[PDB]
């Protein structure tokens, strides 16, 4: 998903 | 079988069926008996001549009496509260009001009234309605200070204790540092005249503030003190709330070592005395979620939630504050665990709830209506990613933006610039605008983030981490920057192997980062080595992945009292 | 990176060109050179260059002292029986026509032959040809009879321990009894004067012979009476091979804490020494599935056959017995685990590929062709029910017929009708009947399959209850007795947690077969008593599930050397 | 599939 989970 | 019915369940409908005639004679019948006729009339549905007896504070007092049939009266005065009366306020004003007018008298009547108040600000606290019990503490902390006795000043510690935490319910932080100097003043005058209290709640709920704030080493000192001051004498909601303020402020503290163990004893606890439908089990059961999602274990803390909302669910009937915490938690939580799959059907409906409900009592600036409107914020950024459509892509970005910049606002003024929370607000706007392809702004956003973070959090912390691999992941796919991005990926692989080891699962995100940087710099030896390193990464996972159920790991007796408290203490 | 070749590797490359001329001065050279010759000829494919050289003694006398490179020679030996030339027949059979003739020489000239013998006879036998290393191994003991002092007997001991294992490969079980019984005549003799004999490696044959006759009552007693004479002095070959037999006698035994530490001792001491690629380390490696594949861990037993089969696929060649045994063990894994999936392409192609292997090189009546042919047939009544062509569906289940009855002949002609092994065949046949909608004669296969091991493992034992629940779905589900299923399904229930818990995988043939026992008879409460334990036992084995392979599992150095023999021989 | 797996 092109990047980490959000914050 | 047909099973006859008893004679009580009759006369009991033999008198709800009269109540208009017997209204004045039902008020004066026994307490276990007046739960049961204005429970039959909740059941019936008639929620309007059981509001109208409610709204009497010397009604609702021998209602609240009845301490074994609590679920149900939770259940009722949430009925009535949805119904579209206002029996939170009403009882609150009505409470206010004859306090003001007893307060001179003796010290008879004032106990009787500050009695009276103790347990409707419990039961008010416990509903959701902090907002409407200040109004009933306030006025028993008015009772608590005219006279100068040894139980007077006991008392009003108790109500400046419980009155604290019916302000971070309510996130009034700016009051809630006045309420603790004025309990600490309290507590040394009690001191000075030679009767040492208790102080492991008030110490517990400065903690509760104080994480909130986003006041991670006040927070953790605060907790310590709590476990220092905590006994064996105390009651078990006292133990209990200590216990999991202090798991939460570990947690972020990320010392997620000690904080299981304090938190599994606070589950554990907390399932023995309350039981599994108790509210109070229910909130262990979502600080216990909040743990479990913080130490990367999501797949059990999307279960806790759904247990912790179900509890909730049931015996605080429907628009609560407590239901939308929960909602509100869970909708995150299954964010998390759905965000490699990408779905989200229940995730969306779960953080709309929290703000179909959040909207109708609480204000349109109110901080829990910040949080969720957060929360949806980020799912409906990833529909945003999924949908193939672009007009709709486009109208969703923007609501997401608009959501993500309300939130900004209210944690903002309500927290100011130096604090977590705005950071991470900052951090989801940057994702956000990473979607929104304003890449200049992105990196923008994380920058200030990730300084904001760095300034309070220090060089090394898991939420860090997640902003510098998010920035990373701007600069190794958008911007094409990719000498900040190597040595951005170092760094949260440097955090992500320091806290959680090689099991972290955002490890996975990081090394695809790595791998497509070293392919767009051309470096094949290092892409394979991050290759190789990616395939151990989910081999290891895979050997170490399967179902746990952490709803039965606390089991029965895992520890003892005073016991778990001594090791967390003594392991500082 | 362009490395320039040795000039050892040029100049083999122009000894090979030229080898028609220099042939008669390559067999003058060193033995390492000799064999890089030679391995050279195999490498360039000229095996009839090559094939002419091997099948004479002598040069395969040179061949067979590069010990480093044993490896590369297996590779070039089965290629060379692939390719035609019966090499191991005729190295056999030139041994013993020169065996023969120095039956009236010293003592000097007959050991340099006897030495040459357990290093030919224990090559031939390493690489499969059962058959034709007993026949050098039977010239070697006859040189051992013709001198009765104490140096030679411990030579014919020496050789009847390799002929007890060569006659085991070859299913000539009742010629090892005898073999055996000799083997003490020159023990007893050698004993009593004044010299005692390690009976370690010898005692550890009979827990494969008696083990493979089925004789698991016998098997134990000498399994342990082999580790009794463990001792440091042995050679690792010797004692590793102890350990294999050691655990497969206590598996079926059905004893499972004390099996491990026997067979992942052996794995780690087959590893360290051997390494990942030899032979006995594969060897290790396949009675280490059959530990696997009999604790229900099926999920790992599949990875641990393919690695067996992959290592025997590189050092023996296509056509090897030894290849065609992991084709079958590997086949009947795949066969269990796939089970409940239903599809088997893999499965058959394994279990395809050990019959087009043994029926080669094995003639058509022999008993390890015979336990090959079940899997097969096994892998064929499942398609034949899976498959929606009513066609295939009966042609496919009566070739999985004649291939149970042709197996079941060879177990009977050799096992007897008292036997483990005969009594499977008709469990197999009894399920296969049940397919066939013979459901008459899959009772009396059944009942006489349990009586059978009833009598001889016991009342209560996991081979017996893995029979009943056969019995038990064909008097549920076709038969629809179901008071007569009743009592069948609870008795394998409790011996199916007996040693493995409810989270035994194969309970669920047992739980949901109950399920359906009290769906046609009443008694619905008892359904939802059953619909739970159900959920246990998905409960009680996905969370399980999750370990690490086996292969690892080992890891390095895990415990030492006469200690997991004192271990186990004090419990 | 109901007859476990075979001997």
């Amino acid at each position: 998903q092109k990047r980490a989970s959000g914050q | 079988e047909w099973i006859p019915e008893t004679l009580y369940n009759t006369a009991i409908s033999a008198v709800v069926d009269n109540y208009i005639r017997s209204r004045r004679d039902i008020r004066s019948l026994p307490e276990n008996i007046q739960f049961d006729v204005y429970y039959k009339l909740y059941q019936q549905g008639r929620l309007c001549q059981l509001g109208s007896e409610f709204c009497e504070l010397e009604v609702f007092a021998k209602v609240l009496r009845a301490l074994d049939k609590r679920h149900l009266l939770h259940h009722c005065f949430q009925a009535l509260m949805d119904h579209g009366v206002k029996v939170a306020s009403v009882l609150a004003y009505s409470f206010s009001r004859r306090c003001s007018y007893i307060a001179e008298s003796d010290a008879a009547v004032k106990e009787k009234a500050i009695q009276v108040g103790f347990v409707l600000g419990g039961f008010l606290s416990d509903a959701g309605w902090y907002s409407d019990a200040e109004k009933v503490f306030l006025s028993c902390l008015q009772l608590c200070t005219l006279h100068d006795e040894m139980l007077h000043w006991f008392r009003a510690v108790e109500c400046c204790v419980r009155l604290l935490h019916v302000r971070n319910g309510n996130c009034k932080y700016h009051l809630g540092e006045e309420t603790f100097k004025l309990a600490q003043t309290y507590m040394d005058k009690l001191s000075k005249h030679g009767q040492q209290a208790n102080k492991a709640a008030l110490y517990g709920e400065l903690c509760a503030l104080l994480f909130a704030k986003s006041h991670y080493d006040e927070a953790y000192k605060w907790c310590i003190e709590a476990m220092k001051e905590i006994t064996a004498g105390l009651p078990v909601k006292v133990v209990v709330d200590v216990l999991r303020q202090a798991s939460k402020a570990c947690v972020v503290k990320r010392e997620f070592k000690k904080a299981e163990q304090l938190i599994k004893h606070a589950v554990y606890l907390a399932r023995d005395h309350f039981g599994s439908k108790h509210p109070k089990y229910s909130d262990t059961l979502l600080d216990y979620g909040f743990y479990l999602l913080n130490v990367d274990n999501i797949c059990q803390s999307v279960a806790i939630y759904q247990a912790a909302l179900d509890i909730r669910q049931s015996v605080f009937g429907g628009k609560n504050i407590h239901v939308a915490t929960a909602h509100e938690d869970l909708a995150y939580s299954s964010y998390v665990h759905q965000y490699s799959s990408g779905k989200f059907d229940n995730a969306l409906f779960h953080a709309e709830r929290a703000i179909g409900i959040i909207t109708h009592i609480l204000p349109e600036d109110h901080l829990l209506l910040a949080s969720s409107k957060r929360v949806k914020a980020l799912i409906l950024e990833e529909i945003a990613i999924d949908c193939h459509n672009k007009e709709t892509e486009q109208r969703l970005l923007q609501e997401a933006h608009d959501l993500h910049l309300s939130s900004l606002q209210l944690a903002k003024k309500a927290f100011g610039e130096f604090n977590v929370q705005t950071a991470k607000h900052y951090g989801n706007l940057g994702r956000l605008y990473q979607s929104m392809r304003k890449f200049k702004e992105a990196e923008e956003m994380h920058i200030k983030a990730i300084q904001i973070k760095e300034q309070l959090l220090g060089q090394e912390d898991y939420e860090v981490a997640l902003s510098v691999g998010h920035l990373a992941s701007l600069y190794n796919y958008d911007m094409n920057q990719y000498e900040n991005a190597e040595k951005l990926y170092l760094r949260s692989i440097a955090i992500g192997k320091k806290l959680f080891g090689e099991g972290y699962s955002g490890l996975e995100y990081d090394y695809r980062g790595l791998i497509k940087l070293y392919n767009s710099i051309g470096n094949y030896e290092k892409v394979f080595e991050y290759h190789n390193v990616l395939s151990n990464w989910n081999r290891l996972r895979d050997r170490q992945y399967s179902v746990t159920d952490a709803l039965e790991d606390v089991s029965t007796s895992p520890q003892s009292t005073e016991e778990v408290v001594q090791s967390f203490l003594i392991s500082q």
